Protein backbone atom coordinates (compact mmCIF):
# COMPACT_ATOMS: atom_id res chain seq x y z
CA UNK A 1 0.00 0.00 0.00
CA UNK A 2 0.86 3.13 -0.55
CA UNK A 3 -0.96 6.76 0.55
CA UNK A 4 0.82 10.21 -0.64
CA UNK A 5 -1.11 13.68 0.02
CA UNK A 6 0.37 16.09 -1.28
CA UNK A 7 -0.12 20.67 -1.10
CA UNK A 8 1.50 23.26 -3.16
CA UNK A 9 0.16 26.72 -2.06
CA UNK A 10 1.08 29.00 -4.48
CA UNK A 11 -0.95 32.39 -3.46
CA UNK A 12 -0.39 32.29 0.82
CA UNK A 13 -3.79 33.74 1.21
CA UNK A 14 -6.16 36.33 -0.73
CA UNK A 15 -8.66 38.39 1.67
CA UNK A 16 -11.30 38.92 0.31
CA UNK A 17 -12.93 43.02 1.85
CA UNK A 18 -15.87 42.60 4.06
CA UNK A 19 -19.42 42.75 1.85
CA UNK A 20 -19.47 46.77 2.31
CA UNK A 21 -16.87 47.57 -0.25
CA UNK A 22 -17.49 43.97 -2.48
CA UNK A 23 -18.65 44.67 -5.65
CA UNK A 24 -21.05 41.82 -7.06
CA UNK A 25 -21.08 40.30 -10.13
CA UNK A 26 -23.09 41.59 -12.71
CA UNK A 27 -25.42 38.47 -13.63
CA UNK A 28 -25.89 37.69 -9.45
CA UNK A 29 -26.99 41.78 -8.75
CA UNK A 30 -29.39 40.78 -11.57
CA UNK A 31 -30.68 37.26 -10.36
CA UNK A 32 -31.37 39.56 -6.78
CA UNK A 33 -33.29 41.88 -8.32
CA UNK A 34 -35.30 39.68 -9.68
CA UNK A 35 -36.01 37.43 -6.34
CA UNK A 36 -39.61 37.55 -5.89
CA UNK A 37 -38.87 40.05 -2.63
CA UNK A 38 -41.04 37.57 -0.71
CA UNK A 39 -40.35 33.72 0.64
CA UNK A 40 -40.95 31.99 -2.96
CA UNK A 41 -38.49 29.42 -2.06
CA UNK A 42 -38.54 27.66 -5.61
CA UNK A 43 -36.82 31.24 -6.39
CA UNK A 44 -33.93 31.77 -3.86
CA UNK A 45 -33.26 27.89 -4.14
CA UNK A 46 -32.84 28.18 -7.87
CA UNK A 47 -30.17 31.23 -6.55
CA UNK A 48 -28.68 28.58 -4.35
CA UNK A 49 -28.53 26.18 -6.97
CA UNK A 50 -26.47 28.60 -9.52
CA UNK B 1 12.81 -45.07 10.24
CA UNK B 2 11.44 -47.73 11.91
CA UNK B 3 11.38 -51.77 10.86
CA UNK B 4 9.97 -54.88 12.20
CA UNK B 5 10.93 -57.89 10.88
CA UNK B 6 10.79 -61.64 12.41
CA UNK B 7 11.84 -65.21 11.16
CA UNK B 8 10.20 -68.61 12.38
CA UNK B 9 11.50 -72.34 11.78
CA UNK B 10 9.71 -75.51 12.78
CA UNK B 11 10.81 -79.35 11.92
CA UNK B 12 9.29 -81.88 13.66
CA UNK B 13 10.22 -85.59 12.92
CA UNK B 14 8.07 -88.49 14.66
CA UNK B 15 6.16 -88.71 10.20
CA UNK B 16 7.99 -85.44 9.24
CA UNK B 17 6.50 -82.06 8.99
CA UNK B 18 8.54 -78.47 8.82
CA UNK B 19 6.75 -74.89 9.05
CA UNK B 20 9.22 -71.89 7.99
CA UNK B 21 7.94 -68.46 7.99
CA UNK B 22 9.76 -65.08 7.39
CA UNK B 23 7.82 -61.85 7.89
CA UNK B 24 9.13 -57.86 7.47
CA UNK B 25 7.91 -54.84 7.58
CA UNK B 26 9.44 -50.98 6.90
CA UNK B 27 8.58 -47.97 8.12
CA UNK B 28 9.74 -44.36 6.88
CA UNK B 29 8.31 -40.85 7.34
CA UNK B 30 9.90 -37.49 6.23
CA UNK B 31 9.05 -34.23 7.15
CA UNK B 32 10.82 -30.68 5.70
CA UNK B 33 8.90 -27.55 6.41
CA UNK B 34 10.38 -23.82 5.81
CA UNK B 35 8.74 -20.45 6.10
CA UNK B 36 10.21 -16.77 5.61
CA UNK B 37 7.81 -13.71 6.66
CA UNK B 38 9.19 -10.29 5.95
CA UNK B 39 7.01 -6.76 7.04
CA UNK B 40 8.35 -3.02 6.82
CA UNK B 41 7.08 0.54 6.47
CA UNK B 42 8.31 4.09 5.53
CA UNK B 43 6.49 7.20 7.08
CA UNK B 44 8.23 10.18 5.39
CA UNK B 45 6.53 13.78 6.08
CA UNK B 46 8.16 17.08 4.93
CA UNK B 47 6.97 20.76 5.03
Amino acid sequence: QLLVVENTVEVAQFINNNPEFLQLAEPFWKELSHLPSLYDYSAYRRLIDQ
Amino acid sequence: EAKHCVRIETKKRVAKKTKVEHRCTTNKLSEKHEGSFIQGAEKSISL
